[PDB]
């Protein structure tokens, strides 16, 4: 309750920084998240201490499969398309082709779209 | 499920009957081909070991859950901070040895994502083979009922549950009663529709009586537990990767 807890407390700049600092690795295993009813792909920024939408720029399905792998869905992958961001976000995570830690902070997305990653075909019943 | 209706094939393709000793004990929500969200009170000792548990998916009727249609549970994971007494963090995870074959009768529910912006009184649905009346017996047919979310501030009123609803708990149903979850819906889905997607908003945890006025259903807040769920699923994927 001064920084980020591991259930050990961590400085939020060491949360999601690529180096596993909690003994249970809690600081490095929950760094990718889907946001909102549109599955806006988000990555936690250690520097900005915030969750940020991944830009659709140069994002392919293997990066989604990897984010899906990093979220516990393993080889489950359903959809990764670009969508307008409804997460109310101002900073975004763009890919430096040269999951998390493979992105960098940008305030725009050249595609104008964020990644909507659907790791599993779920949430559908008999009635649309 | 009190106040509800017989569920149709494929209406709740995530709903699973979890069995111990050839009888339904709890419900579950398929979130992945091998992972099932249930309640932690369901798998309290002595049912903490996966061997007691068999899962039945896509079968609406308990009598149609035959020897050979069950999916043996391989791993039971109770929430680490589950309290048997307050029933805070009443969420558990059941892995299946055999992955479930997804169809229109068996399908996963979507784990809730941060920022669902759900309504304070969001129309949700509760399914299960639990009692159709309080103190009643396990239902034969899978039942489901429309329930509305009750904001925790309203549910923590002295006239409802008196500060017993933790942040890891969400309330759903009707303050008038009549429509609630009951014995045997435990661990079952509290699911809502949003963006033409069904979202596992809660797992059936507890409540005083069934369908009693000012005594609604209390569900484990799956949103609060998503990180734990993602961590436990990823760790299993890493461990069996070898
Ligand atoms: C007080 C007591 C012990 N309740 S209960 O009947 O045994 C019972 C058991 C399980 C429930 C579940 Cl899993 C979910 N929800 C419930 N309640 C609700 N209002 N939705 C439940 C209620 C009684 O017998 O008076
Ligand atoms: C991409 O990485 C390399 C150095 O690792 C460098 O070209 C640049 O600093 C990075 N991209 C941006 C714009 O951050
Ligand atoms: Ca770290």
């Amino acid at each position: 309750n001064s920084g980020i807890e591991c259930d050990t407390c961590i400085n939020p700049s060491n949360w999601c920084d690529g180096v596993s600092h909690c003994p249970g690795g809690e600081d490095e295993n929950r760094c990718v998240r889907l946001y909102g009813p549109n599955f806006i792909l988000q990555v936690y920024s250690s520097q900005r201490k915030s969750w940020h939408p991944v830009c659709q720029d140069d994002w392919n399905e293997n990066y989604g499969r990897a984010a899906c792998r990093d979220m516990g869905y393993k080889n489950n992958f359903y959809s990764s398309q670009g969508i307008v961001d409804d997460s109310g976000s101002t900073s975004f995570m763009k890919l430096n082709t040269s999951i998390y830690k493979k992105l960098y902070h940008s305030d725009a997305c050249s595609s104008k779209a964020v990644v909507s990653l659907r790791c599993i075909a779920c949430g559908v019943n008999l009635n649309d | 499920i009190v106040g509800g209706e017989s569920a149709l094939p494929g209406a709740w393709p995530w709903q699973v009957s979890l069995h111990v000793q050839n009888v339904h004990v709890c419900g579950g929500s398929i979130i992945t081909p091998e992972w099932i969200v249930t309640a932690a009170h369901c798998v309290e000792k002595p049912l903490n070991n996966p061997w007691h548990w068999t899962a039945f998916a896509g079968i609406l009727r308990q009598s149609f859950m035959f020897y050979g249609a069950g999916y043996q549970v391989e791993k039971v994971i109770s929430h680490p901070n589950y309290d048997s007494k307050t029933k805070n963090n009443d969420i558990a995870l059941m892995k299946l040895q055999k992955p479930l074959t997804f169809n229109d009768l068996v399908k996963p529910v979507c784990l809730p994502n941060p920022g669902m912006m759900l309504q304070p009184e969001q129309l949700c649905w509760i399914s299960g083979w639990g009692a159709t009346e309080e103190k009643g017996k396990t239902s034969e047919v899978l039942n489901a009922a429309k329930v509305l979310l009750i904001e925790t501030q309203r549910c923590n009123s002295r006239y409802v549950y008196d500060n017993l609803i933790t942040p890891a708990m969400i309330c759903a149903g009707f303050l008038q009663g009549n429509v609630d979850s009951c014995q045997g819906d435990s661990g079952g889905p509290l699911v809502t529709s949003k963006n033409n997607i069904w979202w596992l908003i809660g797992d059936t945890s507890w409540g005083s009586g069934c369908a009693k006025a000012y005594r609604p259903g209390v569900y484990g807040n799956v949103m609060v537990f998503t990180d734990w769920i993602y961590r436990q699923m990823r760790a299993d994927g890493e461990f069996v990767e070898h």
